[PDB]
This record gives C-alpha cells, structure tokens and sequence, in this order.
DNA sequence: CCTGCTTTTTTTTTTCATGTGCCGGTCTCACACGTGCCTGGAGACTAGTAAGCGCTTCTAGTGGCGGTTAAAACGCGGTAGACAGCGCGTACGTGCGTTTAAGCGGTGCTAGAGCTGTCTACGACCAATTGAGCGGCCTCGGCACCGGGATGCGTTTTTTTTCCGCGAT
DNA sequence: ATCGCGGAAAAAAAACGCATCCCGGTGCCGAGGCCGCTCAATTGGTCGTAGACAGCTCTAGCACCGCTTAAACGCACGTACGCGCTGTCTACCGCGTTTTAACCGCCACTAGAAGCGCTTACTAGTCTCCAGGCACGTGTGAGACCGGCACATGAAAAAAAAAAGCAGG
C-alpha cells in the first residue's frame, strides 16, 4: 500500500508519509495502529464541507 | 470435594478489622476488592517486567517495584504508596 | 484601482490545503528544545538530552496537538460555529477523558 | 565547573503563527483569540506528563541523559505509542 | 387534576436513578439479546448466569456514561435535548468511530 | 437448538431512558432508543465475539463469566466483581 | 473511605455502592481507576445546572 | 404623538397536595465464624551467575560565533461570523387505562465443566559447528531545490436571465 | 389563474491578478550493496516433564411450570423547546511594514554513555516440615420489606401589580 502511495507521488522510495497515507486509508490498517504516531507522516487531507466557500450564495 | 480458587479476602478482611473494628463487607464488594488487588498486581508487575526488560535486567527488585509504582499511581498516593513500601523493607531487612 | 485583497476564510483556507499536504514540523525547533529543557527541570536539575529525544517529542507534542485540533474544529461545528473557542478545546478534553 | 542552565519563560516561543499552523494542518478555518494561551496550557500539561514519565526512566538507568528511548517509552505508558525513534 | 410540567418528572427520575444501583434492562429480555448475539459466532453455546451479569453491568455502565458525554455535547449546541449528532459527535470524539 | 431473533427491540424505550436518566439526561429525541439499540449492539458484538474467542481456545461449550472479564479488559473496558 | 461511606447510611456493612462513592469522591483514587466499571455502583449524583429551574 | 386605559404578564405568595425521606415491626438468608485438613510458605542447605564495581574508551551532547533572511510582531481596515431576540410549529413529557410478559420459587434432566492418573511426544538444555546478518565503507542516481512558464481559480465590475411581486382581472 | 410590467435579485460573462503546479538543470548525500568477520542460529543428541487423553464425578446450566403484578404499551393533550429569520456589532482575517532571532555550518571542550573483566552476594533450587488459608457447614443478626408516618418541594390559586396593546383623540 505504501509502494503504491510512492508510485503516485512518482517517487521511488517510500517515506514516512507514504506509510501514513496507506495506513490511513485503509480500514483495517487504521483501526490496528489507531493509536499509533507515525512521526514526518502529517495527516490526510480533509476540510470539513461548512467550511468551504459557499459565502454570499 | 476439593477445588480450591485463591483469594485476597482474608487479607482484605484483616485490613479492614484494622481500619474499621465493627464493620462487615458484602460478598459482592469483597469481589470488587479482590479485582483491584489483582489490577493494580498486574499494573506494578507489568511495570516493573518492562523497566527490568528496558534496562537488560533479568531481575525485579524492589527498585522495579518503586519505579513503577511512581509511574502508576497518581501524585499523592505514589508518595504514601513510596512511603509505605520503603517502610516495609526496611522493617523487613531488619528481621533478617 | 485598489491592491488585491482576498476574502476572510480564503487563504485561511489555502493555508489548511498546504499544511494537509505536508509533514514538517510546524513549531519554530529552538523555542521547542527550551521549553523541554525548561520543564525537564522541575523533576530534575541537570539533564543531557538526545537529540533525537528532543525530535521524538516535538513529533509527539504536534501530532497530539493536530489531533485535538481536529476534535476541537468538530466540537465547533456541533455548535453551528466555523471558530474553534476555549470551550471547544475543553469539551474534546474533558470527552477523551484527559479531565474530569 | 558549575555549567549554564535557563528558565526563561520559553512557553512564548510556541507562538501565535506556530499555534495558527497547528490548527491548519487540523483542519481548522477560524480561531478565537483566546485559543493561544489555551493551547499554551495544554501542550504545557502535555510535556509534564510526558517529560516527568521519560526523567523517571533516566533515572532508573542511572542516567545523566534523557535518552529517545525514554520518551517512546513514556509515549507508550502515555497510551501515545511513537513510531520512527527505536522501540 | 394534578399535572407536573414537562422536565419536573424528567429530573425527578434523574434524581432517582442516580441515586441507585440496580440494572436498568430488564434480564430475560437482555439474556435472549446475549444468546441471539453469540449465535453468530458460534452455536450451541451455553452461558454462566454470572457471564450474563457480567455484560450487563458492562453495557449499562457504558450505556450510562456515553449518556453523560451525549448530554455535555447536546449542552454544548445550546440545547437541552439530547440527539443522534450528540451520540455520533461522543462515539468520534472518543474514538470509537470513524 | 433455541428459538430466537431480534430481541434487540426488548431493549425497551422506557429501559433507554432509565439509563439516559442515570446519566443525567434531562430531554430525549424521538430518534435516540433506535440510534441507541445500534451502539448497544454494536458493543456487545465487540464484546462476546471476544469472550467466545476465550472459550474456543479453551475447548468449551460455555462462555464463564472470567471469558467476558477478559474480553471486557481486552476492550479497555475493565470490570471489578466477577472474578477478576 | 468505603466504610464511611458504609456508617453514613447507618450500615455496617460494605457494599458495592460504598466503594463506588469512596472511590469516585476522592480524586486520585477515581484517576488510578478511571478505566474500571464497579459492578453494582452506579454514578455520583450529578446533574448539570442548565438543566436545574430557576429558583 | 397622547391620555387613558385596559387588558394581559408577570408577580408574589400562600396553600394546597404530591411524592419522598423517616419510622417501628418482623422475617430470612448470607455474613461470619468454627472445624477439619490439604497445600503451599518457611527453614536450611548448596551451587551458580546477575550485576555492582572500577576503569577506560570515544560518542555525541553542549556551547559559542556571526551573518543571512525567513519568520514573527504589529497596526490598519472592514468583511462576515458570533450572538442576542423573537416568533412559530410540534416533538416530547405526562398521565392514565389497557395489555404484556418478567420475575419468582420450584422441580426435573443431563451436558459438560473439571478433576485424576498414565504415558509419551515434545521442548529445554548442551556442546560443536558455521553461515546469516552485522558494522564499515564506497558510488552514483534519486531527490531536494531552483527558476520559468503554464494554468487553475478567486475577485470585482459590467452584462443577461430569473424569480419574483405588486395589484388589478 | 392571468396580464403586465416592473422590481429585485441573481446569475453571467469577462477581464485581471495572484497563487499553485510542474518542467528540466544542477548538485550532492543517503540508499544500496559489497566486504570481512563474528556470534547466534543450527545440527545432533540426551533428559525430564507438560498436557492430551480416557474415565470419572456431580456442578450448574437449561427447560418447564403457574402463580402475581410490575412494567411496557398505546393514546390524548398541551407546554416548552428546537429552530429558523433578522438585525447588530466588533472579533477576527488579510496584508504591509518593521523587528527579531531561528537556522546554518563549524568548531572546541569534555560529561557521561557504554563496554569490559573481576569478584561476591544474591537467588533459584530442593528437601523436610507444619500452620495458614481453603471448602464445608451451621446460626442469628443485619438488612429488605411494609404500613403509617411525617416533612420536603412544585404547582395552583387568588390577590395585586407591573407591562402589551388598542383605542380612540
Ligand atoms: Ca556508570
Ligand atoms: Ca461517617
Ligand atoms: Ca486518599
Ligand atoms: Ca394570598
Ligand atoms: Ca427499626
Ligand atoms: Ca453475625
Ligand atoms: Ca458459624
Ligand atoms: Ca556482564
Ligand atoms: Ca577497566
Ligand atoms: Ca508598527
Ligand atoms: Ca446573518
Ligand atoms: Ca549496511
Ligand atoms: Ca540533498
Ligand atoms: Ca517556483
Ligand atoms: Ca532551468
Ligand atoms: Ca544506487
Ligand atoms: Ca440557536
Ligand atoms: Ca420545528
Ligand atoms: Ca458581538
Ligand atoms: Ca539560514
Ligand atoms: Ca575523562
Ligand atoms: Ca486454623
Ligand atoms: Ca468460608
Ligand atoms: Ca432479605
Ligand atoms: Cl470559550
Ligand atoms: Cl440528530
Ligand atoms: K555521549
Ligand atoms: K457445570
Ligand atoms: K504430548
Ligand atoms: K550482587
């Protein structure tokens, strides 16, 4: 899972974030290391839908 | 018929006469008592295992069992848990 | 006839999208490794530290601190709010069980 | 031989925009005013619990040096395992 | 006749309830619940009465205090009536849900 | 063999509330007593499959009472007075 | 603790309930056991203020 | 706008009645305690090795320097979000009359928990042998970092369509 | 419903500006891999015991009964709360200018992590022995329950007094 994450981001090697996005991505591998600090793995991107623009309209 | 299942019971019967002279306990809260102690063994031994583990020891001492204990209990009750334990060893080395 | 000015919420917004995006380290590191230092002697004067103990906890600390952010935003929007607030900050703590 | 040694109040060196990004890469839009001295607080409480956890380790090693280990070690108790520094 | 308000009773049980003890479920409905459950996993199976008692003390006591977060959270929107978003926004926050 | 299914609706209405009351619940949504039965089945599942873990791996026929106090603990869920 | 608890309500002997109150009114005993259900306990009366009258 | 006023809203308060702590009989079962007696802690021994000690090696932690420049700090301006009102519709609380099935005490049956003794397959231990995996060391391509150019998109002002919205029919 | 005609509001294109995306060029260090050597895994063997098994006892789990009545159910009513819509006002965002100190790359000085070899004080082990703690079992007093009790508090009421509104002037 993480290979595939490096081949997106079109790097050879796997770094911590491509492990974090794998893991977190996957049901099952977030529930086993739901308690689990991947360090230089940052989070996935998420913006909660009320906060983006919808503004005058 | 024999099938015999240890307990803390007795020893939490004799700490309780200590404490409250005239006081009984029901079965039920007896069982509770006999929970913590088995926690809180598991918790301090657990604790102590790892420490001994962590720093290549193949010993617990009563030093593991300190440790531990100023690792599990909250602020206050460490320093009388600390206080209570130290007194017993020392009282102890002392018979020998 | 004026400079460009965008909205409020748009680069707030801009700036969520590029720090989602990467993993460095979001606290100035020196500030960081005092403060460690610093409170590392209310229980004992004296210390050495790994530098890699100092990185270990600052990777820690902003994971933990990004976590709660997160609860802490959903705690705003339960409350039809787009601000987090202390209150929000004190119900994700006080639901995680980190206070009474 | 007596050496160096600070305390300063080093707690304002998490600023303002340090504390800004934190929340962003949260995911957070828009902050109260009063969340920087909150968060200041609590990544305070945050660094004792953890800090005194992995000295207590030190010392049962009979160490001068906090060492990574203590502090994985710490985030373990914590309930914060730590992924990437030994362990 | 007589007529309390609505919310009076409400407290009144609050206050009850939280002065006692006993199970809130009723036992043979939560048992046949038990055995229904554990059918899944495996048939044929038969339970201690205390392994039954055992879970129900567990769910209750789970029961009552994801309530007590539900409660703050519903309190924190500015409402008094506890909602489906409450217990989700508890369940998240906790960790017990996605 | 046993006659069975969908008990899970006698975890009654008035029972829910007893236990919101309990956790001081003052108002209840109509919606709660189903979103409630979900959760409450939800952490029984969790739970039992757990405790018939233990006993498989123990030969036996009968979830015991410890088999829940493992799983209980197992889920960070710990329970003082069945034998802990 | 639990055996004031007891005396309080003129019993002489402990229940579970007892424990329960000991442990819960007592800060540090009620964080070393933050993670325990007590069977047969039940919680400290609480209520939370907005939801009181008012008097 | 102006008395008046008048008519409701709040109030204030008592009291009137509801359901809740309190009390004194009386009943029963579980705590408590005595009695056997099995097991597991203790006393006294030997043998072996974990670990404290002293001492030496050399890692990596600490501190100090000066210059660059990215980042923090601060004020100004004003958008839009927080927040306080309020008014409207009905979802929930309450209570009462009807219906359901939990709880209780009991008997009867037997699955299967749990115990015992025996036999043996399997794991610990040991000593000799050697190849997997370590530390150390060199290399060169992946990746970081740069500038340039492409493109996606936010913002505002001037332009076309839309959805009303008023009565007058 | 139907005109009609604006009336507002809303969406449109369009034109402009600013940020992010993505390229190759340059450069360099960290991944990759090769090497030599040590020590941890393997081989072959012996030895003691854990646990699987057959067989047994008898616990407690399951099924059923037929009482009693507490609890769940459904239904009606109406209060109070969830929630939407408006208006207000200043907290917060965006941005430009000024100020501060983090970062970098490198050094020099040495505390202290860490490793080794040496010696003994502790612990595992085992036999003999016995008393502390276990299961059984019996008794009586604590606690649950019941009727009546009495003492809280909220709702219902009149008596009264302070604000919503019309009303008329
Ligand atoms: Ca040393
Ligand atoms: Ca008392
Ligand atoms: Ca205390
Ligand atoms: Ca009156
Ligand atoms: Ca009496
Ligand atoms: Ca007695
Ligand atoms: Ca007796
Ligand atoms: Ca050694
Ligand atoms: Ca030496
Ligand atoms: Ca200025
Ligand atoms: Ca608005
Ligand atoms: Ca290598
Ligand atoms: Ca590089
Ligand atoms: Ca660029
Ligand atoms: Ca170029
Ligand atoms: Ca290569
Ligand atoms: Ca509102
Ligand atoms: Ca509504
Ligand atoms: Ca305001
Ligand atoms: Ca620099
Ligand atoms: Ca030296
Ligand atoms: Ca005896
Ligand atoms: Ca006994
Ligand atoms: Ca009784
Ligand atoms: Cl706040
Ligand atoms: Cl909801
Ligand atoms: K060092
Ligand atoms: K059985
Ligand atoms: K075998
Ligand atoms: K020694």
């Amino acid at each position: 899972l993480a290979g595939n994450a490096a081949r997106d981001n079109k790097k050879t090697r796997i770094i911590p974030r491509h492990l974090q996005l794998a893991i977190r991505n996957d049901e099952e591998l977030n529930k086993l290391l739901g308690r689990v600090t991947i360090a230089q793995g940052g989070v996935l991107p998420n913006i909660q839908a009320v906060l983006l623009p919808k503004k005058t309209e | 018929k024999r099938s015999r299942k240890e307990s803390y019971s007795i020893y939490v019967y004799k700490v309780l006469k200590q404490v409250h002279p005239d006081t009984g306990i029901s079965s039920k809260a007896m069982g509770i008592m006999n929970s913590f102690v088995n926690d809180i063994f598991e918790r301090i031994a657990g604790e102590a295992s790892r420490l001994a583990h962590y720093n290549k020891r193949s010993t617990i001492t009563s030093r593991e069992i300190q440790t531990a204990v100023r690792l599990l209990l909250p602020g206050e009750l460490a320093k009388h848990a600390v206080s209570e334990g130290t007194k017993a060893v020392t009282k102890y080395t002392s018979a020998k | 006839k004026k400079p460009h000015r965008y909205r409020p919420g748009t680069v707030a917004l801009r700036e969520i999208r590029r720090y989602q995006k990467s993993t460095e380290l979001l606290i100035r590191k020196l500030p960081f490794q005092r403060l460690v230092r610093e409170i590392a002697q209310d229980f004992k004067t004296d210390l050495r530290f790994q530098s890699s103990a100092v990185m270990a906890l600052q990777e820690a600390c902003e994971a933990y601190l990004v976590g709660l952010f997160e609860d802490t935003n959903l705690c705003a929007i339960h409350a039809k709010r787009v601000t987090i607030m202390p209150k929000d900050i004190q119900l994700a703590r006080r639901i995680r069980g980190e206070r009474a | 031989k007596r050496h160096r040694k600070v305390l300063r109040d080093n707690i304002q060196g998490i600023t303002k925009p340090a504390i800004r990004r934190l929340a962003r890469r949260g995911g957070v839009k828009r902050i109260s005013g009063l969340i920087y001295e909150e968060t200041r607080g609590v990544l305070k409480v945050f660094l004792e619990n953890v800090i005194r956890d992995a000295v207590t380790y030190t010392e049962h090693a009979k160490r001068k040096t906090v060492t990574a280990m203590d502090v994985v070690y710490a985030l373990k108790r914590q309930g914060r395992t730590l992924y990437g520094f030994g362990g």
